[PDB]
């Protein structure tokens, strides 16, 4: 009975319903992201169940503002809830403060929102990690908010089922030197290596960036660079 | 009230007279209408002291919260935007001309006018107060932009002095503050070192000739100063 509600600590001060939501994210399709000096690139492997989807279906990458986006990893519907909240924060920043939301701020807001659903018996934690990619006045930034609401900045990041491998491949990259052009290639390449073929037979790799070439607008990358 | 702000390269000057009047009596002859919002962002307040003090305190509060939260400096645009919001939400219940001016490193020095209706307009300089109606021509005629800090301070002091020499509702001290990359410099010119007043302009020393003595001629001489 220690593990049925997120309002409860176990005897070791764990919150199991959060660890469990965590597992939802780890059993999900893989995402990676890299924060360069010219921008952020985020890529994610969409696993279809049907051969008959439209290309575009179940986008896991959403813009949240002109300069920021969120790639979701885990339960896509839960993520669209976060994406909606991120968008409300971004709008608020523009409407009240007349400034684009800084990325650290956006990720904090996202984290606070996710964390809130780990405190109260009536809601459950979200089953998704959000990767936030911003390029506002704070510069290129890449955060991840996990279901606990813990938020961390990264140079590069990998989530989902192939996360342990994808991290090994992301460690081979030189983040000080790497550019958004190169990264679209590398990050996509990485998701092709770590994809398991005999399990998940149907897959595209969705990529998005926000960078100096995109006029610091967060956008899917044209499907010529992939 | 006379409030104004002017941009110079890299910052702003704000200036104001010091008088608060309940019509025709001066309740405060040393009010400070340059109100700090953040370190480098100020407003000048005109209209209802009550209203403007309440908004400034509210906006300053919000902006301090906001600065602590984003862990960085605040932009003048943010301060103006908030001010505008509040001024517009309460436009029917307040009398409030604001100028929000200050320095932020992204945009340099900025000036926003937020007049009674709650418009917010970004300008090179702004005037507000009952006394401002007297400075429009003064600026049109005598303000050249691109002034140094020090020139700009002196010019705003002159401008306030001119305004409050004619507006009965403005008077007293002239308070200024500059706001730029460096530390804010506040200044206060007391009335008796005002860089202009009518009581010391030589072209207003001769009295109008209204009280002519009874004479056998139409030739106007002077006022009758003595009974003999």
């Amino acid at each position: 009975g220690h593990d049925q509600s997120t309002d409860v600590f176990s005897a070791e001060g764990r919150v199991f319903q959060v660890e469990y939501a965590g597992k939802a994210v780890d059993n999900s399709s893989t995402a990676v992201a890299a924060c360069c000096k010219d921008g952020v690139v985020v890529a994610v492997e969409k696993v279809h169940t049907s051969r008959m989807l439209e290309k575009g279906s179940n986008n896991r990458i959403h813009a949240v503002d002109r300069q920021a986006g969120i790639c979701i990893c885990g339960l896509l519907p839960d993520g669209r809830a976060i994406v909606s909240r991120a968008r409300q924060e971004a709008e608020n920043s523009r409407d009240i403060f007349a400034t684009p939301i800084r990325g650290s701020v956006l990720a904090n807001r996202v984290g606070e929102f996710m964390h809130a659903y780990t405190t109260h018996f009536a809601y459950r934690p979200f089953g998704c990690s959000a990767i936030i990619a911003s390029y506002a006045d704070d510069g290129p930034q890449l955060f991840v908010s996990d279901p606990s609401g813990t938020v961390a900045g990264y140079y590069g990041v990998a989530l989902g089922k192939a996360k342990t491998v994808a991290k090994s491949e992301l460690e081979k990259l030189d983040f000080s030197s790497l550019t958004c052009d190169e990264a679209v290639g590398k990050l996509a390449s990485i998701l092709h290596e770590v994809h398991d073929k005999q399990k998940d037979k149907l897959y595209e790799v969705e990529v998005a960036w926000v960078c100096d070439k995109s006029d610091r607008k967060f956008v899917h990358v044209p499907a010529d660079m992939v | 009230t006379t409030i104004l702000a002017v941009s110079y390269n890299g910052g702003v000057v704000l200036a104001a007279d010091s008088r608060t009047s309940s019509g025709t009596y001066v309740v405060n002859r040393a009010s400070n209408k340059l109100t700090k919002l953040t370190k480098k962002i100020y407003c000048c307040r005109s209209g209802s002291a009550a209203d403007t003090q309440a908004l400034a305190e509210r906006v300053s509060n919000y902006l301090g919260s906001y600065q602590t939260d984003i862990g960085a400096g605040v932009n003048v645009a943010t301060a103006a935007n908030l001010f505008q919001k509040m001024c517009y939400m309460n436009r029917w219940n307040i009398s409030a001309g604001i100028i929000v001016a200050g320095y932020d490193p992204i945009n340099g020095g900025s000036v926003y006018s937020i007049p009674s209706g709650g418009s917010c307009v970004k300008l090179d300089y702004a005037l507000g107060g009952s006394g401002s109606i007297f400075l429009y021509s003064f600026f049109d005629a005598n303000y050249k932009p691109g002034m140094s800090k020090s020139e700009c301070v002196a010019f705003c002091q002159r401008a306030v002095a001119h305004a409050y020499s004619r507006d009965g509702s403005s008077g007293g001290l002239i308070r200024t503050i500059t706001l730029d990359a460096d530390e804010p410099e506040d200044q206060t010119i007391p009335w008796n070192r005002s860089p202009y007043c009518m009581e010391k302009d030589p072209k207003y020393v001769t009295q109008a000739t209204q009280n002519q003595p009874f004479s056998s001629s139409a030739k106007i001489t002077g006022n009758r100063m003595s009974s003999t």
